C-alpha cells in the first residue's frame, strides 16, 4: 500500500524522476524510470514539511537540484 | 581421429575507420582537402511517447508522466551549411590465405585442413566470393544511412603498390544495383585484383573514396559509441557519437560487416535479400533466428559433416563455409 | 498475430538547423550574404516576484529578500541596429517509403503491416498529408515567437533537382492562415511535390528561406538549450542559447515539430486548433495530454485495431496514423 503523491520535479531529466509515496505515516521518495517503473535506489522520510527542507536544502537550481538529489539517492546508504 | 577443439580463424579483408569530411560536388576530384565533419553538442526537450502499461500503473501517475516532458541531451553531427557532398574515405588491406589458422590442437585436422584449402586453390580460385567483395565494394554498402535518401553516390578504388597509383575504378552506385549481383568489366578487374589478393598471391592494399549528395546542413550517421547503464549510474547525456582524433568515424566492425554480406542461400528465406555471414547466421536487427543450428547447415555441424564424412552438399553451401574461414572467427564451444 | 516486440521508422521530412541571419526589407532578394546574428551576453539584477508560502510574509523577510542580490547573467540575440529583417534558411529531404519499418522481429507483422500501408496508399494517396505540409512550410509556424508580432513574414521555397534549382515558390505567410487549411494552385503544387516525394516515386531536395520584417534591435528567438546550474564557482550564465561557428541557430527538431502540427481531431475540441502530430498527443508546453488512452483515440490502440484484428478507424484517424509512421519513433514494448 504505497499511494502515489506527486513527481518532485516539473521535467523528467533521462526517463528519471523522483515519484514521491505514502508509506503508512512515512514517506517515501523512489528514484524510477518513468516508463516501466524500475526503480534503482529509495531513500525514507517521515514529513513533507522535512523533506522540502532536504530538498531545498541541496545545491543547485532546478534540474541541477534534482541530478543532486538522484545522485545522493542512487548511491548506497553507509551504515 | 576427431578434429581440433580450439580453433581460430583469423581477420583478413581488414578495413581502416573511416573518415568523414565534407564538401561541395563535381569540385571533389581535386579534393584531398576537405574539412573533417565534427561532432556538435544540441539539447532536447521531447514528450513521453512509448507504450504504457494499463496494469499496477495509477492514472494519476501516467497522468503526470505524459504530460510532464524529457530534457535529455544527444549527440549529433551535421555538415557545414555551404558544403552538400559526405566524403568517406578508409582502407582496406587484402591479405591473402584465409585458410589455414594459426591456433590448432591435432597436427592432422590443421594439414588436412590444408590439403582441403589447397583442393580449393587448385581447382578454381576465389571467384563468386571476390564477385560478392568487389560488389559491395561497388555499390555503397558502407554508407549505411548517408545511402538513403541520398541522390548520387559514387566510390573510387585506387590500389596501392608503392608512392603511385596501379588502377582507378570509377563506380555509380546508383546504377549499381543494391540487391541483384551482375558482372561487369570494372568489375570482373576489381574482383580479378582482389581474387589473386585472396589466395596468397602476394600483398593488395586498397583505399576507397566515396562521394554523396545529400544537401547542405544534412544529417551525416556515424556510428555511436557504446555504454552498458545497468542500473546505477543513469546519465545526463545519452547518444554518445563515435570520434578518432577530432573528426567524425565509422568504426572497423560496421564497415566490415557492411563488406560480409554474401549469403543469399540461407533457409529461411531467398527473396528477401542476402544477410550477414557468420555462424549461426541471423542479421541483429530483426532478432529471428535465421540458420537454426538443428538443420545440416551451419558452419559447426557443415564443417564437422564436411571434414570427417568427406560428403558434400552444393556448391553454394561450400561458398557459405570458405566465405566463414575468410570472415574468422572461432570454430567449437 | 501478435505484434512485434521491437518496432523502429526513420523519419521522413527531416530538416536541417536554420541558420538567422539579419538584414534589410526590400533587400531580401540580394540576401546570400548577410551577415549572421550572434550570441551576446548581458547581466541582469531580478527581484522577488514568485508566489510566497504565506509562512514567510513577513515585513522584514521581504525587506531582507529586496536588499538581498538577484544577479544574474544570461544570453541575448538582437538584430543590428540597422537592421529589420530575419533571414532563416533550412533545408529539407523528402525520403519515401513510409510504410515499412527498419527494425522489426515478426516477420508476419511486418507483411501485414506493408499491406495495410499499402491499401492506405491505394485507397488514397499522401495528398491531404501532404497538402497539411505544404501548408506548414506555406506559413511560418519555424518561425515560433519571430512570428509573433511582425510586420509581413514571407517565405521562399524552391526545389533543388542539380546543382541548379528547378522550380520556385513565393508564398505570404500572414494571408495564408495558421487556424484552417485552404486551397491554392501553388500550394497545390508544392503540396503534389511533397506526394510525389513521400510514396517514392522521386527525390525531393527543397529548401525553404523565411523574411520577418520585425524592427531595427529587436530581440530575436534562437532555440534555448539545457544547463545544470550546480554548485560550480560563483555561479555561470543561466540561460544558454543555441548557436553553431558565428550564428545563432533554431534546432532542426524545432522546425520539425512545427511542420507536423496537423492533427484536428483530437477528441476535445476545434475551438483550439491544430496539434502537433504525437502518440498520447500531449501539448506538453500547456501542460494537457489530449488523446488520452482512456479513450479510443491513441496511436498504440488505432495500429492494435487496424492493423492486428484489420477492422478500419475513420479515415481522418488513418491520416494521424500515416503521419505518425511518417514522423517515426520506438514503438514496440
Amino acid at each position: 500500500s504505497m499511494k502515489f503523491i506527486k513527481y518532485l520535479s516539473t521535467a523528467h531529466l533521462n526517463y528519471m524522476n523522483i515519484a514521491v509515496y505514502e508509506n503508512g505515516s512515512k514517506i517515501k521518495a523512489r528514484v524510477e524510470n518513468v516508463v516501466n517503473g524500475k526503480s534503482v535506489g529509495a531513500r525514507d522520510f517521515d514529513s513533507t514539511e522535512q523533506l522540502e527542507s532536504w530538498f531545498y536544502g541541496l545545491p543547485g537550481s532546478g534540474l541541477g537540484r534534482i541530478e543532486n538529489a538522484m545522485n545522493e539517492i542512487s548511491r548506497r546508504e553507509n551504515p | 581421429l576427431s578434429t581440433a577443439s580450439v580453433l581460430a580463424f583469423e581477420r583478413k579483408l581488414d578495413p581502416s575507420d573511416a573518415l568523414m569530411s565534407a564538401g561541395a560536388w563535381a569540385q571533389r576530384d581535386a579534393s584531398q582537402e576537405w574539412p573533417a565533419v565534427t561532432v556538435r553538442e544540441k539539447s532536447v526537450r521531447g514528450t513521453i511517447s512509448n507504450r504504457l502499461k494499463t496494469k499496477d500503473r495509477d492514472p494519476a501517475k501516467l497522468d503526470a508522466s505524459i504530460q510532464s516532458p524529457n530534457l535529455q541531451t544527444v549527440d549529433v553531427a551535421n555538415l557545414p551549411s555551404d558544403a552538400d557532398t559526405l566524403k568517406v574515405r578508409f582502407t582496406l588491406r587484402v591479405l591473402g590465405g584465409a585458410g589455414t589458422p594459426s591456433a590448432c590442437n591435432d597436427a592432422a585436422y590443421r594439414d588436412k585442413l590444408l590439403q582441403t584449402v589447397a583442393t580449393y586453390v587448385n581447382d578454381q580460385g576465389f571467384a563468386e566470393l571476390a564477385r560478392r567483395y568487389a560488389h559491395n565494394l561497388a555499390n555503397a554498402r558502407f554508407l549505411w544511412r548517408n545511402r538513403v535518401g541520398a541522390e548520387a553516390v559514387e566510390v573510387r578504388i585506387n590500389h596501392i603498390r608503392q608512392g603511385e597509383v596501379a588502377r582507378a575504378w570509377r563506380f555509380d552506385a546508383l546504377a549499381i544495383g543494391l540487391r541483384d549481383f551482375k558482372a561487369d568489366a570494372e568489375l570482373d578487374a576489381l574482383a580479378e585484383l582482389i581474387a589473386s589478393g585472396l589466395s596468397g598471391s602476394g600483398h593488395v592494399l586498397l583505399e576507397v573514396v566515396a562521394f554523396a549528395r545529400i544537401g547542405d546542413g544534412q544529417e551525416v550517421f556515424p556510428s555511436q559509441e557504446l555504454i552498458l547503464d545497468k542500473g546505477d549510474k543513469k546519465g545526463q547525456k545519452s547518444k554518445t557519437l563515435y570520434s578518432v582524433r577530432d573528426a567524425a568515424a565509422i568504426h572497423s566492425q560496421k564497415i566490415g560487416n557492411a563488406l560480409r554480406t554474401i549469403d543469399t542461400w540461407y533457409p529461411d528465406e531467398d527473396g528477401l535479400g542476402p544477410i550477414a555471414v557468420e555462424p549461426y547466421g541471423s542479421v541483429t536487427s530483426q532478432g529471428k533466428a535465421y540458420r537454426q543450428p538443428k538443420q545440416k547447415l551451419d558452419f559447426y555441424t557443415l564443417l564437422d559433416n564436411w571434414v570427417l564424412r568427406d560428403e558434400a552438399p552444393a556448391v553454394e553451401q561450400q561458398h557459405y563455409v570458405i566465405a566463414n574461414l575468410i570472415r574468422g572467427g572461432v570454430f567449437g564451444e
